[PDB]
């Protein structure tokens, strides 16, 4: 009540003073529901032991009629109801030590603890962005070593958002040539020479670079001329401007650029130093590097206008205006601009976005059927090079169009109470109409030290999944770039477009049904509904047949509505590393997250940066927020938050690992550890017809469990190392221990329960049988003949055999552990020696002076403590030789001096 | 400001010392501590195999003869010497009837004789022994009062409606008189008068010398604290009547300043065994010889076949003859040499390199 409450404020209290209804936020983990079915064995074990007193606590009718009546004489009767009733009671105010105290609320106080210990760790301390890693949920941590799922979103995480431009179509022309990473890897996988073509590239790009600048010099002067500022390097474009290519390539080439630079939705800020100066930021940065490339090439736009753009060519200022917009939504993946421009006036519906957006709205009866195709090759090898695809879609408004649009807007504008589906649904099916115009192009840098650790993850025997909307052939060039997607696999694509439609062009959900079915026949054997999916839930996962499946929107679409689809889909994932989705919006990406989840449950990671992530966190086991983009907010709405991607890796393999095993060993150590307690007293209970004998002292019902031993069990399950983070980072083969769930089961707990109940044999039998003869042991006087005494010898004995058990299983033998260990006993002296000299000891009130001294203690905890730890340290060793696990024999070769030149928290990175 | 601060244990990264299951550390831990723990379970052994012991049953030397000299029944002596096997000497008992006792059931004297055929180092412990004594029911354990410990005086209430420790189940008589020893423990007492000296047929102008001063240490002592009875409250307890047939006057109180075996009754045996110190000697070196004990039987016994003897003894560093710490320490000596053998052999028949990381458990492809 009172207690519990105050405690629980005063520790929320500590965790504040120390970090500078209910607890659990939404739902708790696997590990607390299996919580709930050992405390439920222990509570059948209390009451069986219950009921096998109780029998005997009754059964006395036909037995003997012993000194039990002699001495009292007050036969009360009512065998059918007093008796009854002295069981009852007798049950219930004797029975109450077996069911844990602490353990619900030790188990959050472990959790918080080595939670706090993440949030100091200076080595998850970001430089540059300076942010830690910041625990908002205190509750699910153990999940952190068991996870076998990734999920992510490449938009923020796997790349930041920092722009660069490469090329731009226009009029079917690519202009731009330059040499990026990316090449150089396409180059390097290809087998094509790289080092000295790639040097030779490198010098042709410079001197493509001296030879722009010179004629930008020469023709003219331009207002952005900068000796570090200027990124512009295109050459076939600078002189495509006036009259290179045709009066109708100038024409169509300053239509493209007037039209793009009409459709942003961009911040423009001028340099506090100075004005002139660009200082251009916004929540969109591929429309922040469009504007700052056409500052660069001559449309700078300088100026905080809303109201209207204001552009300079050279000097040359001009000022318009934008009259509708439509921003970015989940579900269109498109912004749209309407503008009108006066006398010939002409309205303009400029759509922009992905290929699949736009192309899927079109005037399909009138197309050019030359700049379409034109454009699709365009991007198809820009996603090939990996340029990610903007492409712009217009249309064309008369005056009789635009009288039309006027009416329609100003009869489609009184609809109120959510408006929103009714315009969207006009607007859909008014808006056949568009034509392309063309796209530009745009490149993404990656993180820092990215390859190396995913290739450390991939080591690690665990499998991710990434996410993405734009297309396939940037996504699968991007892991190209890094060493996540390998060479030596096909792809399982199951695209349902593309030339598969020339000669089997029908409606999807069949042909990807036929390819599902091949894949799941003759590329993999799987075939089935119910065999296979419990095979693969049984067997809990395992990277194996390292190969690519590739899926797209519309069959993801529809996998939502067929149960067989759903299984099939679930059964043929199964690959090793490789998994890539899109086309597909949040919600879609987010049921196929909770399909994952619910058959075959598999701990899953929620990482994410953006908009569309937090579907992905607010449905997952677990999710991690990184702080890129204007999507930060989904930090709040996560578990964990990170500065960059590239920490993760040190907190999944490393710190999580650690929590699992630690927490996964200590709570079968204390269910250990409580047993022996209460069978001691059921042994002892077992004559004077279980009346109920109280053996240990009326102070022991709490300081046995609460203040003396309960130290080093939670000190186990927080402070240990189980290994040294570098020899782990460089050899993390360990972690399959969380992918195979090795250390947790209800085998453990038996054999625990068991190895408590006979510790508990050898811990009351050693001083009775010190007893069975003569119990004259006092070399002085008449000695201790007492069942409190006894009791001091049997607690003492279990409490120094639980506290070495748990040292002896300790990993870490530091200056810290030890200590501890030692005051814990010496405490435990201590108030037994103390306590005892005084009046709250009116019985007892002499185990200092008659136990101590005695040196039976001496020699019986001497039998004791090598009685206990002997046996289970000799299985420890042999379990050890006949079957060495991974663990201690890394333990011992790297102790051995094998792993020593490295230091201690060395990074690739450096 | 706001930089968190580094140091190793904010990182966990404290100083240790990771020891690994190798025979090159194995071997000698085992070796020293099997060596040292056999040698001290030897040293304690012999230790043991020095001290004496008699013990004789008398719980029915009212009935199984005459009242002449009859030898016990073998069942109820135990003799145990360090310089002989086959020493019996049966002990002879005999008993004496009084009819100045109404309480026929069971009175009278019991007198055993017995012998010793060797001296004695001038350390002497007499112990009277019950066997099959049920002190370990709730009811009547949990039945004594907290005034006695000081000596007060409380009201009837305090000591009937009181918590769950209380004098509940003999609080009242018809008279109303509360009781000062309340509460089935004291009323259960043991009701035996043991001889202050030892008669030696020897030479009977020397008796062996005892005592009933020092069975307990100045725990009660401690204990004791100034009383104020309105010796007009007390009565005797039900089981008393024969002991105080005109109850307590104010003369008859019980004292605690200097007999205190009166209430080193107050807490129970630990188990079903029951054994306390009744007489001490330390000045006189007893000789060998022949020696006679005499022994009230007030207390009654045979109404549930209860049994009850005497123990004298000498005790030693680890007390009287109990082989059990030596066989235990044997035992331990044993299994921890053969687990030692056990591991070397496989050592040597299973000669392999420690450190193989081709046995990892990721390095079968
Ligand atoms: C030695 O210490 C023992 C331990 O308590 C004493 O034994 C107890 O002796 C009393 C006295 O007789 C005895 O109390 C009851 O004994 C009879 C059956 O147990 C019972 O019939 C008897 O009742 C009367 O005799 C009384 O006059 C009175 O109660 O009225 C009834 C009816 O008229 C009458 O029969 C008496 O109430 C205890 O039972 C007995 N203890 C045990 C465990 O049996 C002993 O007295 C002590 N002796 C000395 C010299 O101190
Ligand atoms: C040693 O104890 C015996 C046992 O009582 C004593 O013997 C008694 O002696 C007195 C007088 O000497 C006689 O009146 C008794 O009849 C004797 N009793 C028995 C049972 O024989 C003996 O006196 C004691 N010796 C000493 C020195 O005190
Ligand atoms: C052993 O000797 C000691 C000391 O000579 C005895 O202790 C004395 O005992 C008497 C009677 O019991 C008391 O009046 C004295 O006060 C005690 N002296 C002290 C200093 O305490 C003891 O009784 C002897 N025991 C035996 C068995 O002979
Ligand atoms: N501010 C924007 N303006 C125009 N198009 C955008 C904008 N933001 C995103 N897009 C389009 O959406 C695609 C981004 O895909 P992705 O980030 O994976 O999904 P989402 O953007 O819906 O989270 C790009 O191909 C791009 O054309
Ligand atoms: C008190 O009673 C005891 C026995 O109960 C007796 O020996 C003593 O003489 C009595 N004294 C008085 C003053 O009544
Ligand atoms: O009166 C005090 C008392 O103490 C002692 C007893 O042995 C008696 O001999 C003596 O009379
Ligand atoms: F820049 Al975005 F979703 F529009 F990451
Ligand atoms: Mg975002
Ligand atoms: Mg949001």
């Amino acid at each position: 009540s009172v207690p519990l409450i105050v405690i629980v404020i005063i520790t929320a209290i500590k965790d504040g003073i120390e970090d500078s209804a209910g607890v659990t936020p939404t739902k708790k983990s696997r590990i607390s529901r299996e919580l709930n079915f050992s405390v439920i064995l222990n509570f059948v074990l209390l009451f069986i032991l219950c009921f096998t007193a109780g029998i005997v606590n009754g059964v006395y009718y036909k037995q003997k009629p012993r000194s039990r009546d002699y001495f009292e004489f007050g036969t009360i009767g009512g065998s059918a109801s007093t008796n009854g009733f002295v069981s009852f009671w007798v049950a219930v105010i004797l029975y109450q030590s077996l069911v844990p105290i602490s353990l619900y609320i030790s188990v959050e106080i472990i959790k918080t603890a080595q939670a706090i210990f993440i949030y100091t760790d200076v080595l998850l301390y970001n430089a540059k962005l300076d942010y830690p890693c910041t625990p908002k949920s205190w509750n699910i941590s153990d999940d952190l070593g068991q996870i076998e799922y990734i999920f992510s979103d490449k938009t923020g995480t796997l790349t930041q958002n920092v722009m660069e431009f490469k090329k731009c179509t226009i009029n079917g022309v690519s202009y731009g040539r330059a040499y990026t990473e990316a090449l150089a890897g396409l180059r390097k996988r290809q087998g094509v020479d790289v080092e000295s073509e790639g040097r030779r590239e490198k010098e042709e790009i410079a001197k493509d670079r001296e030879t722009m600048i010179d004629e930008l010099r020469s023709m003219s002067d331009n207002t952005q001329f900068c000796p570090e500022d200027l990124t512009f390097v295109s050459k076939e474009i600078v002189e495509d401007l006036k009259g290179s290519s045709g009066d109708h390539q100038q024409k169509c080439c300053e239509h493209f650029l007037l039209a793009l630079a009409l459709c942003h939705s961009v911040l423009v800020e001028p340099n506090k130093d100075d004005p002139k100066k660009l200082d251009i930021k916004a929540q969109s940065p591929d429309e922040s590097a469009l504007v700052s490339t056409a500052r660069q090439l001559g449309y700078s736009f300088v100026g905080s206008s809303k109201s209207g753009l204001i552009v300079e060519i050279q000097g040359v200022q001009k000022e318009f205006q934008v009259l509708n917009v439509l921003e970015f939504n989940s579900s269109r993946k498109r912004m749209s601009c309407i503008i009108k421009i006066p006398g010939e006036p002409k309205a303009l519906l400029i759509c922009k976005g992905a290929d699949s957006v736009i192309y899927s709205r079109l005037d399909r009866t009138q197309n050019d059927a030359t700049l379409l195709e034109k454009t699709a090759l365009h991007l198809e090898e820009y996603a090939t090079e990996g340029l990610r695809t903007l492409c712009l879609a217009q249309r064309e408004l008369t005056w009789s169009e635009y009288e039309r649009w006027v009416k329609t807007y100003d009869v489609a504008a009184a609809s109120v109470t959510n408006r929103e589906e009714e315009l969207d649904k006009v607007t859909d099916v008014i808006e056949r109409e568009l034509i392309l115009l063309g796209g530009t192009a745009i490149e993404d840098r990656l993180q820092d030290g990215v390859p190396d650790s995913i290739a450390l993850l991939a080591e690690a025997g665990i499998k991710l999944w990434v996410l993405t909307g734009d297309k396939v052939e940037t996504a699968i060039n991007i892991g190209f770039s890094c060493n996540v997607l390998n060479n030596d696999m096909e792809l399982l694509v199951v695209k349902a477009s593309g030339e598969d439609v020339e000669e089997f062009g029908s409606d999807p959900i069949q042909v990807v049904n036929n390819l599902v079915t091949k894949y799941l026949r003759e590329k993999f054997g799987m075939s089935g509904s119910e065999e296979e999916l419990k095979e693969a839930k049984r067997e809990h996962g395992l990277p194996q047949g390292n190969f690519a499946v590739i899926i797209d929107g519309d069959a993801l679409k529809v996998a939502l509505n067929g149960e067989e689809m759903r299984r099939k889909f679930l059964l043929l994932c199964k690959n090793c590393k490789a998994v890539l989705c899109c086309r597909v919006s949040p919600a879609q990406k987010a049921a196929v997250v909770k399909l994952v989840k619910k058959t075959l449950d598999v701990m899953t990671l929620a990482i994410g940066d953006g908009s569309n992530d937090v579907a992905m966190i607010q449905s997952a086991d677990v999710g991690v927020g990184i702080a890129g983009e204007e999507g930060r907010q989904a930090v709040m709405c996560s578990d964990y938050a990170i500065g960059q991607f590239r920490y993760v890796t040190r907190l999944v393999l490393v710190h999580g690992k650690w929590c699992y095993k630690r927490l996964a060993e200590m709570i079968p150590q204390f269910f250990y550890k409580n047993v022996i307690f209460t069978l001691s007293l059921f042994w002892y209970g077992i004559y004077n017809n279980f009346d109920g004998s109280y053996l240990f002292e009326y102070t022991y019902l709490t300081f046995y469990n609460l203040a003396f031993t309960s130290v080093p069990v939670i000190l186990l399950a927080v402070l240990d190392q189980d290994v040294s983070d570098t020899v782990s980072m460089l050899v993390p083969q360990l972690y399959r221990v969380g992918i195979l769930r090795k250390e947790w089961n209800q085998t453990k707990f038996l054999w625990y329960m068991l190895d408590g109940v006979y510790q508990s044999v050898i811990c009351f039998f050693f001083p009775y049988l010190a007893y069975h003869k003569n119990m004259v042991v006092t070399e002085n006087g008449l000695g201790l003949d007492h069942r409190y005494f006894v009791g001091v010898f049997v607690t003492a004995i279990a409490v120094t055999s639980c506290n070495f058990y748990v040292f002896m299983e300790q990993y870490r033998w530091d200056w810290f552990c030890g200590l501890f260990i030692c005051l814990s006993l010496a405490v435990f002296y201590g108030w037994t020696g103390i306590w005892t000299s005084s009046s709250s000891s009116n019985e007892f009130y002499k185990g200092a002076a008659r136990v101590f001294a005695q040196p039976a203690y001496w020699a019986v905890l001497f039998v004791g403590v090598l009685f206990c730890l002997l046996p289970r340290f000799t299985i420890d060793c042999i379990r050890k030789i006949f079957y060495p696990k991974d663990i201690e024999i890394v333990r011992e070769m790297w102790l051995r001096g094998d792993f020593d030149l490295y230091p201690q928290g060395y990074d690739p990175t450096d | 400001n706001r930089r968190p601060k580094e140091d190793a244990f904010t990182q966990q990264r404290l100083a240790a010392i990771n020891p690994v299951l190798t025979p090159r550390t194995v071997l000698p831990l085992y070796l020293l501590i099997a060596v040292v723990f056999v040698i001290v379970g030897g040293c304690i052994l012999a230790q043991n195999s020095k001290v004496d012991e008699v013990t004789i049953y008398y719980q029915d030397c009212m009935t199984n003869a005459t009242s002449s000299w009859s030898d016990i029944p073998s069942e109820h002596w135990q003799f145990v010497f360090h310089k002989y096997k086959t020493y019996n000497t049966a002990p002879q008992w005999r008993f004496v009837d009084d009819e100045s006792d109404d309480f026929t059931k069971q009175r009278g004297t019991c007198q055993i004789r017995f012998t010793t055929p060797s001296d004695m180092k001038n350390n002497v412990y007499l112990n009277y022994v019950l066997e099959k004594f049920a002190a370990n029911h709730r009811r009547y354990v949990l039945s004594f009062s907290e005034d006695q410990i000081r000596g007060e005086d409380a009201s009837y209430e305090t000591v009937h409606d009181a918590t769950g420790i209380n004098c509940k189940p003999l609080s009242k008589n018809a008279d109303g008189k509360i009781y000062y020893p309340c509460g089935l423990i004291a009323n259960s007492m043991f009701n035996d008068t043991f001889p202050l000296q030892l008669t030696n047929v020897g030479d009977t102008s020397n008796n062996y010398s005892l005592t009933n001063k020092g069975i307990n240490w100045e725990s009660d002592k401690k204990r004791y604290k100034k009383t104020k009875y309105n010796y007009t409250q007390i009565a005797p307890p039900p089981y008393w009547e024969k002991m105080y047939p005109d109850g307590y006057n104010e003369t008859n109180i019980p004292d605690i300043q200097d007999w205190e075996e009166f209430q080193n009754w107050m807490r129970p045996g630990a188990f079903d065994k029951i054994t306390k110190l009744i007489r001490i000697n330390k000045n006189d070196t007893l000789p060998a010889g022949e020696y006679q004990l005499d022994i009230g039987l007030h207390w009654p016994v045979l109404e549930f076949n209860g049994k009850k003897g005497i123990y004298l003894t000498h005790g030693s560093h680890l007390g009287g003859r109990n082989p059990f710490l030596g066989i235990v320490y044997l035992i331990g000596g044993c299994i921890c040499a053969a687990m030692a053998l056990i591991l070397l052999t496989f050592w040597l028949f299973g000669g392999r390199k420690i450190a193989d990381a081709s046995s990892l458990s990721w390095n079968m492809k």
